[PDB]
């Protein structure tokens, strides 16, 4: 539950 | 004989390089916030400031030389965790103990204790937080320990929430070895004199700053009127 986060992080 | 290694040197270069990829020192992007008013009259443009600070912090990340061998749920708890942290590691940057204010290029853009409680903060906060600035301030670090203390922050073992211990632990091992080993020879004396376990010393200052952080935000969070005014990066980030 962090897609923000989490589509900053991916390549 | 402590020696630099060519992996060290490389290290602090691509840290470096991500630093001044992630921090813009004309500070141009602010004129995006929310603008600044001076009854939490800060909070929409502070609230601003740091959800794009988050971003940059996230950017400055994901170049950590081993970082990106981490499960993307570590990566995610070590971002949530230690975001504030870096997001004030950063900011020593643009504090300037003339006025015990952060500057970011222009009057609207200059920050002192007064905005700070204006975005909910009381003394709990503000006061450790001004002697933690004003004591790395004085540490006068080079670039290349700035760099090398965020990432240390960022890739902490301890985090709550941390899977792989094992693997954050050895990654930042690699961090502070490459830091050691700096010190040592690059900063001369005096300066360098216990440079390391004073830098280590900040990271505890920033844990129990993360605590009082914590326990404000979730009091400022507990107001859907105030939550309404952040951003939803800051929200999910620090909730
Ligand atoms: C960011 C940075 C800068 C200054 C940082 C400052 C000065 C302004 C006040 C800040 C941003 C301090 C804040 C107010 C401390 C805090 C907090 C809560 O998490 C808070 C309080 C309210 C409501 C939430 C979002 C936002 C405003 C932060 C939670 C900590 C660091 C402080 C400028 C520049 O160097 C970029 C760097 O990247």
């Amino acid at each position: 539950n962090h897609p923000m986060l989490m589509n900053l992080l991916k390549d | 004989r402590p020696k630099l290694s060519e992996e060290q040197q490389h290290i602090i270069a691509i840290l470096l390089d991500a630093h001044h990829k992630t921090y813009d020192p004309t500070y141009a992007d602010f004129r995006d916030f929310r603008p600044p008013v001076r009854p939490l009259s800060m909070l929409p443009h502070l609230a601003d400031l740091v959800s794009y600070s988050i971003q940059k912090v996230i950017g400055f990340a994901k170049m950590i030389p081993g970082f990106r061998d981490l499960t993307s749920d570590d990566q995610i708890v070590l971002l949530k965790s230690s975001a504030i942290e870096v997001i004030m590691l950063r900011s020593n940057q643009s504090f300037t103990m003339d006025d015990m204010s952060w500057d970011c290029g222009s009057q609207d853009y200059k920050y002192d204790v007064t905005d700070v409680s204006k975005a909910g903060h009381t003394l709990e906060l503000i006061e450790p937080l001004i002697k933690f600035q004003v004591g790395l301030k004085k540490l006068n670090l080079h670039e290349e320990e700035h760099v090398l203390l965020m990432a240390i922050c960022i890739v902490s073992p301890d985090r709550p929430g941390v899977q792989d211990a094992k693997l954050v632990e050895a990654i930042q091992d690699r961090l502070s070895n490459t830091l050691q080993t700096y010190i040592r020879c690059r900063h001369p004396p005096p300066g360098s004199h216990q440079l390391y376990a004073k830098m280590i010393q900040k990271l505890a200052d920033l844990r129990s700053l993360n605590e009082e952080h914590s326990k404000q935000y979730r009091s400022l969070s507990f107001q859907p009127e105030n939550s309404m005014k952040l951003t939803p990066l800051v929200l999910e980030v620090f909730g």
